[PDB]
């Protein structure tokens, strides 16, 4: 099951 | 803009036996960027409806893909994989050799 | 033994041919189990292993949402990276991400991963402590400062130590028929005359799972590392892998050469010789 945190560079 | 040329291996799923159905694989790996074209050839001409894996990559980030089709090897028919990639000045053709 | 779960993601821009293509796949050990492709007709996360098919509609809905959200943030990131590197909007560029966890035989976390690459090069990586960052250059240092200010590492650590290990545990149990079966290599040696003076000895390993394997040639008990052609381990298409190692052998020397095979499916390492 995946990571559900949005992360932008 | 780094570029890494593909390694190419053409081979069968099972040891080749003339007249018995098998799968013909072309594994391309180690390449960057990810744009690539791969054809499987029978006696020089492109095999239709070849399938391929979804794009994925190794620990060093370089890409790999498997192209594959069912085939029945014979004594006379010649099989090959044809690859193009930005690192190649012309298409690279690797013949299938049942001993590799 | 030990096991791993990894998710791989690639976005590739294509100016003038629409929006970037996004492809992601998930693996447990060397087994593909989910995929998602933004160029699919109706993009959804799809199963690729029987043991994940039993997850219900809530799972597939949530996973598909996560994939679509990641496709969108990657497109923004590709625009960001053009500014960080002072690049034109004309060219194709690549953004890659991998994360996941390794566990030991007791199911406990051995280490976690979360790391990114731009145009084929390391960009920024979460360190093994799950609390600090390695940035490859001054552009990735701008990301590092933003991720430190937002406490991103803490969010990743909580996932990698918790949900990541717990999903991997569930998958290993639901897929115990296959994920917990090692298939040992089928091995033989072939002989390929080159000239009157020498021939190739090729040592084969076929049909093995997982992909990790060691194949070596010795002569009079000495490793032939520099004189061995070793092909990359390759997929057969039936879940198994293949590999061979070849040496060029002077005429009459064949019995001085031995092939050595190590694989977790083997209870003892194998030694093989050419048998005419």
């Amino acid at each position: 099951g995946r990571l559900n945190e949005p992360i932008k560079v | 803009m780094i570029q890494r040329t593909p390694k190419i291996q053409v081979y069968s799923r099972h040891p080749a036996e003339n007249g018995k159905s098998n799968f013909l694989n072309c594994y391309v790996s180690g390449f960057h960027p990810s744009d690539i074209e791969v054809d499987l050839l029978k006696n020089g001409e492109r095999i239709e409806k070849v399938e391929h894996s979804d794009l994925s990559f190794s620990k060093d980030w370089s890409f790999y893909l498997l192209y594959y089709t069912e085939f029945t090897p014979t004594e006379k028919d010649e099989y090959a994989c044809r690859v193009n990639h930005v690192t190649l000045s012309q298409p690279k053709i690797v013949k299938w050799d049942r001993d590799m | 033994g030990s096991h791993s779960m990894r998710y791989f993601h690639t976005s590739v821009s294509r100016p003038g041919r629409g929006e970037p293509r996004f492809i992601t796949v998930g693996y447990v050990d060397d087994t593909l189990f989910v995929r998602f492709d933004s160029d699919a007709a109706s993009p959804r996360e799809e199963p690729r292993a029987p043991w994940i098919e039993q997850e219900g509609p809530e799972y597939w809905d949530r996973e598909t949402q996560i994939c679509k959200a990641k496709a969108q943030t990657d497109r923004e990131d590709l625009r960001t990276l053009l500014r960080y590197y002072n690049q034109s909007e004309a060219g194709s560029h690549t953004l890659q991400n991998m994360y996941g966890c390794d566990v030991g035989p007791d199911g406990r976390l051995l280490r976690g991963y979360h790391q990114d690459a731009y145009d084929g090069k390391d960009y920024i990586a979460l360190n093994e402590d799950l609390s600090s960052w390695t940035a490859a250059d001054t552009a990735a240092q701008i990301t590092q400062r933003k991720w430190e200010a937002a406490r991103v590492a803490e969010q990743l650590r909580a996932y990698l130590e918790g949900e990541c290990v717990e999903w991997l545990r569930r998958y290993l149990e639901n897929g115990k028929e296959t994920l917990q079966r090692a298939d040992p290599p089928k091995t033989h040696v072939t002989h390929h005359p080159i000239s009157d003076h020498e021939a190739t000895l090729r040592c084969w390993a076929l049909g093995f799972y997982p992909a990790e394997i060691t194949l070596t040639w010795q002569r009079d008990g000495e490793d032939q590392t520099q004189d061995t052609e070793l092909v990359e381990t390759r997929p057969a298409g039936d879940r198994t892998f293949q590999k061979w190692a070849a040496v060029v052998v002077p005429s009459g020397e064949e019995q001085r050469y031995t092939c050595h095979v190590q694989h977790e499916g083997l209870p003892k390492p194998l030694t093989l010789r050419w048998e005419p």
